[PDB]
């Protein structure tokens, strides 16, 4: 699977050296190349398949605002032709794509083999959030189904993090962070993300007390993008 | 006005 | 050829949008497929041209120096295998690939349909900038011809800029600037990168007083760089 | 230590 004559630790060592290269396209096709392995993942190399496709979804979300922000002023205006809706379109599926190859490999089978709590939550995060990537562009006849099931896996995520692990654990802190970014921007229920995000916040402000220095540092980096998103909304 | 998702520190 | 059946003004709008989008492959692929309909190009299609490549380009020299940091550090060392080394020619494969395309455009037609001086001399300052980009990863057999493939291309450039073109003219500038980093970084040749910058500086200098205040700021903007690399190197 | 070739303002 262009991949599939790499070893596994190869595609892992070449991964880490695409991440300090900043190149996250190979990082991601050697991590893709790393699961289609079989193996179970380890925390570092979740870590390092959920880094690589975030880089790489993210500058093509950030390309398609920028190209669908030109399409609505187009369309307030000289018509300049289809090409800024095809291009659109073009950065669109390309995006999609990456969102539809991320979520296939959760499924096939990431997220089934997934028992501990951490590892179970980390992959359901990363299903709601690339289907909430696929939501943001999302306009036709399976738009409420595609939040639905970033909702639904978020939600399992929350469940298994407030009964498994402790409110300052950095991943449940960065669930919660993007349920409720989920809830602001996706599913229009601003006052939830409020909510969600104060509730969160205070919980983990509660149990810093418990936490190593370096634990520490870790959960209260997190706790200030709820801050910052908090600050943001109110 | 977009909010902060996790991202690396 | 991908691109054959779009056509010209629709690629030269979307590269457009791609440079707006920061998505510098797709600018380059683009005018790529513009460049294949086989029409001169004008000024500002030159521009886009070389900014799309330029950046890909760039990306991929960047990494390339990251990857070669690692790999020698490797060989001062605790033995990690051969995949440091797979992945530099990795990337550096990517990156000849690259610049053999655009040496290609270049051959295939257009140095030879360019006959004024503006197109000529771009078009020759960007075959000494691939030749160039070429010689920085090059070690075998042929490294002494890309080494004077370079040094040849920006030759007739310099000769035709100073017949031709004012000393303050832009063009004429950033083809001093980067024939000085050739013989500064590539030929071994730092005496002869000093001697061409500040000559190419003092001569601009006297012609200034010809210049409108956006022509002035453009020549004075380059003219930065050629003492930038004199501060550097003196 | 690298030295600055032409590129956009
Ligand atoms: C989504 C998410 C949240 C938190 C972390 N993390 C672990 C340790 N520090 C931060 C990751 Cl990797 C991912
Ligand atoms: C290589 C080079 C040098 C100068 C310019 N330029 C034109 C106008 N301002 C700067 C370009 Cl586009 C390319
Ligand atoms: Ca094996
Ligand atoms: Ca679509
Ligand atoms: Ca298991
Ligand atoms: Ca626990
Ligand atoms: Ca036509
Ligand atoms: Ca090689
Ligand atoms: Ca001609
Ligand atoms: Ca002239
Ligand atoms: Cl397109
Ligand atoms: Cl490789």
């Amino acid at each position: 699977g262009a991949m599939g004559s790499m070893e596994r630790a190869s595609l892992i060592q070449k991964a880490k050296l695409a991440e300090q290269a900043e190149r996250y396209e190979d990082m991601a096709a050697f991590m893709k190349g790393a699961v289609e392995k079989g193996e179970e993942l380890s925390c570092e190399e979740r870590n390092l398949l959920s880094v690589a496709y975030k880089n790489v979804v993210g500058g093509q979300r950030a390309a398609w605002r920028v190209l669908s922000s030109i399409e609505q002023k187009s369309n307030e205006s000289e018509e300049k032709g289809p090409e800024v809706r095809e291009y659109r379109e073009k950065v669109e599926t390309e995006l999609q794509g990456v969102c539809d190859t991320v979520l296939g490999l959760l499924d096939s089978h990431l997220i089934k083999e997934a028992g501990d709590a951490e590892s179970r939550v980390f992959y359901l995060k990363m299903k709601g959030d690339y289907y909430r990537y696929l939501a943001e562009v999302a306009t036709g006849d399976d738009k409420k189904r595609i939040i639905d099931s970033a909702r639904s896996a978020y939600q399992e995520a929350m469940d298994i993090s407030k009964k498994e692990m402790p409110p300052t654990n950095p991943i449940r802190l960065g669930l919660a962070l993007n349920f409720s970014v989920f809830h602001y921007e996706i599913a229009n229920s601003p006052e939830e993300a409020i909510s969600l995000a104060k509730t969160t916040f205070d919980e983990a402000m509660a149990d810093l007390h418990t936490l190593s220095e370096d634990s520490y540092k870790d959960s209260t980096l997190i706790m200030q993008l709820l801050r910052d998103n908090l600050t943001l909304w109110t | 006005r977009r909010p902060s998702s996790w991202r690396q520190e």
